[PDB]
């Protein structure tokens, strides 16, 4: 529900509305379907629809020296 | 019979910004044509798809947005980060690297870009699936490479190097020998972290300087301002309000006056569509601009002239700006012109010789060879010169003396 | 009708101007005036570099300098024979106006 | 195991053309659609912006 | 609505015309005051000047 609060419509409240249904997932995953706001959505594992923050790529630190 | 060749070099960093995307809007136009009226919808009705194909067009606008960000920031496989140490040869990048202490970890001078950047009828604003502080992990990214690997991050993995050696790179880059970057190394990098502080003094003072962003948003609330004062109008209808038409006019009457009102709403968001379709081509070709300009500044060192700002480009660092990106392109400008006599070729033992790099060029009683872009002069041998032909064929040559490496090893 | 047209604030004139400050910066100090100062730089010299950029050793241009100084000369006589003759030449302008 | 290599060479001219500017025209909106009429002026306000 | 069409036509063709000068200023600064190693980029041939 695009622009509103959990309060006049398993929820999740994102800034780009209330998702009812997604489970939210603290891990970080490759972008299938985007919500927006940092949000994307997939169907996963049985199965069923989760949301969570997007990956960016895998953290890799350049081993720099002089 | 006259080369210029300058003996001192500035290095400066100058800022290009450019648009990325702009808000992505979207509006029910059911709502804005027709708000809460069962009787003016069912009239609506008969336009059949005028309604769903302006639904559509503006999703299709408000989906590209993300594209053009995701094409713009994402070139990156991985999110690289800086080292611990800032070991960098002297140059500092401490003022577009992130700030740990900001609750969105963007660098001091995305902190200068975010500052100086400033409804009820079916409108809404859909949020960029990037949030800032994304694209903000995606330009330290993309900068984190840039300063450890060099172009080395955009051909493969990040390969380290030292900055004091992936400078003398891109100096060979612009033909300028490396070894002038080791003998001025502190000089030019103090230029760069001058050149940084500069950068900061223009921003803070100047919110001019986002002309271009500040344009775009003015743009995309203009257009949202005007199409939302085009609901004031009554199109020949008898009052802009539809439920004072309802209220007062029974069905046969009042629905020659909402067909007015509905033809006005819909042509007038038609208008706003087609303008939105036209700056979102507009922002497109921006946003494919920035993202050529990221892959061939940041992720490399371009030979295109002028490409990254004034001068021979050395390198260039992205910043975000809100519904943008700004590049700090790094250029190295030649700067103390000097005059010379210069010669085509070189006459000994009746050969022509020419230099395999560099001018041959006179202070006014002896012949040196150079390099192009910086006066450093070096006494003529076969090893800066080769021959071809003889004294007979070249327009302008000179009569001077070629030396001999050789000579004095087995003389002596 | 209501209908006018604007001039550019770029006249003929200035702008001929322009194109010709490009041109004698390109003849005089090849691409140094683009990256900064005009660096004089004799005409024969600034194609050696030309020719050096394309792989073609510098030696070659000297050698045959009078050759290739008659081929541009020639060259630009043709540009202006086409010019005076066909007029399709500048369609992509003419269309524009069209 | 064959390579051919150029002996000689032309220098060519070839012109390139681009259009960079049209015509600034301007219309006058409320001249065209109702040229010195008060009544149509009147009637055309109520189109708004 | 006569003006809406012209209008609309001529923001279309202004982008035509936009996208040209920008080529044109981009072969000026990549042609004119530099030479391109972009294969022809600046005419057929290894470009020179
Ligand atoms: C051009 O450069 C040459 C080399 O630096 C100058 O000749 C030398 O000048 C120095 C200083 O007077 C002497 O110590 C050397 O013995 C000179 N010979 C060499 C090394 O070439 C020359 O004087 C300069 N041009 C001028 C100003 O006449
Ligand atoms: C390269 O080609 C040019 C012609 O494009 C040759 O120059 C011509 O030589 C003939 C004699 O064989 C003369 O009659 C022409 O008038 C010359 N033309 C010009 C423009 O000079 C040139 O000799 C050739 N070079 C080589 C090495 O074969
Ligand atoms: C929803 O309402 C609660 C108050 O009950 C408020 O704290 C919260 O921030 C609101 N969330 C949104 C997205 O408006
Ligand atoms: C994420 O982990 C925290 C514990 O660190 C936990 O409290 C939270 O509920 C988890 N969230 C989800 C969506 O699993
Ligand atoms: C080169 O000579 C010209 C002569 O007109 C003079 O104006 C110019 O300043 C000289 N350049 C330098 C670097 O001395």
């Amino acid at each position: 529900y695009q622009d509103v609060n959990c309060t006049e419509v398993n929820v999740f409240q994102t800034r780009a509305g209330c998702l009812i249904g997604a489970e939210h997932v603290n891990n970080s995953y490759e972008c299938d379907i985007p919500i927006g706001a940092g949000i994307c959505a997939s169907y996963q594992t049985s199965q069923s629809i989760i949301a969570y923050t997007m990956s960016l790529g895998a953290e890799n630190s350049v081993a720099y020296s002089n | 019979n006259s080369i210029a060749i300058p003996t001192n070099f500035t290095i400066s960093v100058t800022t290009e910004i450019l648009p990325v995307s702009m808000t992505k809007t979207s509006v029910d136009c059911t709502m804005y044509i027709c708000g809460d009226s069962t009787e003016c919808s069912n009239l609506l009705l008969q336009y059949g798809s005028f309604c769903t194909q302006l639904n559509r067009a503006l999703t299709g606008i408000a989906v590209e947005q993300d594209k053009n960000t995701q094409e713009v920031f994402a070139q990156v496989k991985q999110i690289y980060k800086t080292p611990p140490i800032k070991d960098f040869g002297g140059f500092n990048f401490s003022q577009i690297l992130p700030d740990p202490s900001k609750p969105s970890k963007r660098s001091f001078i995305e902190d200068l870009l975010f500052n100086k950047v400033t409804k009820f009828n079916g409108l809404t604003v859909l949020p960029p699936l990037l949030t800032d502080e994304m694209i903000a992990q995606y330009t330290s990214a993309l900068l984190a490479g840039t300063i450890t690997s060099g172009w080395t991050f955009g051909a493969g993995a990040a390969l380290q190097i030292p900055f004091a050696m992936q400078m003398a790179y891109r100096f060979n880059g612009i033909g300028v020998t490396q070894n002038v970057l080791y003998e001025n190394q502190k000089l030019i990098a103090n230029q760069f972290n001058s050149a940084i502080g500069k950068i900061q003094d223009s921003l803070s003072s100047t919110a001019s300087a986002l002309g271009k962003l500040q344009d775009v948003v003015n743009q995309n609330a203009q257009a949202l301002n005007t199409l939302v004062k085009q609901l004031s109008s009554n199109f020949g209808a008898i009052s802009s309000v539809l439920n004072d038409i309802l209220s007062r006019l029974d069905p046969p009457e009042a629905e020659v006056q909402i067909d007015r009102l509905i033809t006005g709403r819909l042509q007038s968001l038609q208008t706003y569509v087609t303008q939105q379709l036209i700056r979102a081509a507009e922002i497109r070709a921006s946003a494919n601009l920035a993202a050529t300009k990221m892959s061939e500044c940041v992720l490399g060192q371009s030979k295109r002239v002028d490409f990254c700002g004034k001068g021979y480009h050395l390198m260039s660092f992205p910043q975000s700006a809100p519904h943008g990106v700004v590049f700090l392109h790094v250029t190295y400008v030649p700067a103390q012109e000097k005059n010379f006599t210069t010669a085509p070729a070189i006459c000994h033992d009746g050969k022509a010789h020419f230099p395999r790099e560099g001018v041959f060029v006179s202070n006014g009683t002896h012949w040196f060879v150079t390099q192009r872009n910086f006066y450093e002069p070096q006494i003529i041998t076969t090893d800066n010169t080769f021959v071809s032909g003889n004294c007979d064929v070249v327009i302008g040559i000179v009569n001077n003396t070629v030396y001999d490496p050789l000579q004095p090893e087995l003389d002596s």
